[PDB]
């Protein structure tokens, strides 16, 4: 799963 | 409701505390009660408020997704008929989930957003209504699929228009917001180019004014620059 | 209450979901829901019940600790008085902590230990009783202090008194019962001859039955006396 | 802290 803030 | 006879200050010291404790559902319903006071929240604030429900949702994300792995299974060829406690589990789940993120969107539209006028409270509130719209997006499969992906659409490119105008390329909410909406094409609109490009172009126009920093500025925006290229790599 | 409607078989599925998902408060929910249709638990079960509970108070006992360490540091010299936020906020964790422990000492006192009648039935619920009586110990200040730390005494004795007629030396439920009996001798009874002497005497005695068992039952048992030796080389 | 099961 990608990256988030 | 139950928050109403805490003082704001209380709330937010206690906000505080369930963080070092780990009890991200109490610092959520702290910092709900802290935004129903009806002031504006400082950045601090509006940092606690979005650690809390980032947690909150994240672990429920997780849940779901575990879930809704095995009911796939389910339904596969020459798998056994187990009944409906899977699907009524993860809509358990589900339904949970769905209102943590009404509740965030609640406290948005009543009444963060409308009378946030700097650009980085108003960018950073509507960053969370794409976010929060993009959760609920997840887990849509009927009628109103579209029109949820089109509101985490319409916070986000709101958000982009105002970060653009208003804040550096390296501002760690502008890079923070073109990370999550590099995301929202990809999982979310079936636009893997937009997602590559958007993440791509936000790296460079950043790399180009780290120059202007602090030592401090520059570690925070590094930092997500990173988050871009690890997703980049993942993506090409 | 809440579970009334739910088949037993539905129940335990649940439960076995909500583990894999890491939902550990409907696990224990769920098989709250399980005790109360009235019928006997298997070992499976058991064991169930057993893992939500520790996940759900093992998560209030840590917070409970962050929360004690901060409160403990307000209260020396030379510390900014704050004021009650604090203590309110551990004695909500506290009480939450409390309920959890009551609930589990009722679902065994209504009525799974009367109705257990085998060795490894009965010292399972018995161990636990020690356990939940342990945890409302480890938080208890008051005139019952004494009174909680004797019930849980009570409660292991008889656990280890039955397992040790009619268990082997190896079985993994003496082993886990000694195991927490004799932290409750370091921890709780300040007694910490007693609890080096009891894991001392039961990694000994496990050690020299090893040769009777199948190489499924060796892991088994020897997991748990590693678990005895970690003790004893941290308090020796 | 010490280990239990
Ligand atoms: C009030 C305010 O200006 N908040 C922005 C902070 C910027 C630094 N920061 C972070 O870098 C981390 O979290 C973010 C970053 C960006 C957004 Cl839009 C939201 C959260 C980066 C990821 N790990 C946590 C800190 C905190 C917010
Ligand atoms: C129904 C029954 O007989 N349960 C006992 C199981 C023995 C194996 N086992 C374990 O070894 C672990 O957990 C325990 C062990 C002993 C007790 Cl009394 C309770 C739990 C060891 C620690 N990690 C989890 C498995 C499971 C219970
Ligand atoms: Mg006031
Ligand atoms: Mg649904
Ligand atoms: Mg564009
Ligand atoms: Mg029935
Ligand atoms: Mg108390
Ligand atoms: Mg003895």
């Amino acid at each position: 799963f990608p990256a988030t803030v | 409701g139950a928050m109403g006879s805490m003082e704001r200050a209380s709330l937010i010291q206690k906000a505080k505390l369930a963080e070092q404790a780990e009890r991200y559902e109490d610092m959520a319903a702290f910092m709900k009660g802290a935004v129903e006071k009806g002031e504006e929240l400082s950045c601090e604030e509006r940092n606690l408020l979005s650690v809390a429900y980032k947690n909150v949702v994240g672990g429920q994300r997780a849940a779901w997704r575990v879930l809704s792995s095995i009911e796939q299974k389910s339904n596969e060829e020459g798998s056994e008929e187990k009944g409906p406690e899977v699907r009524e589990y993860r809509e358990k789940v589900e339904t949970e989930l769905q209102g943590v993120c009404d509740t965030v969107l609640g406290l948005l539209d009543s009444h963060l957003i409308k009378e946030a006028g700097d650009a980085e409270s108003r960018v950073f509130y509507l960053k969370m209504k794409g976010d929060y719209y993009r959760y609920l997006a997840e887990v849509a499969t009927g009628d109103d699929k579209k029109r949820i992906i089109d509101s985490a659409r319409s916070a986000y490119q709101e958000a982009m228009d105002i970060s653009k105008k208003e804040m550096p390329p390296t501002n760690p909410i502008r890079l923070g917001l073109a990370l999550n909406f590099s995301v929202f094409h990809y999982e979310i609109a079936n636009s893997p180019e937009e997602a590559i490009s958007l993440a791509k172009t936000t790296f460079d126009e950043a790399m180009a004014d780290l120059h202007t920093l602090s030592e401090d500025s520059y570690k925070d925006s590094t930092l997500i620059m990173q988050l871009l290229r690890d997703n980049l790599t993942l993506w090409t």
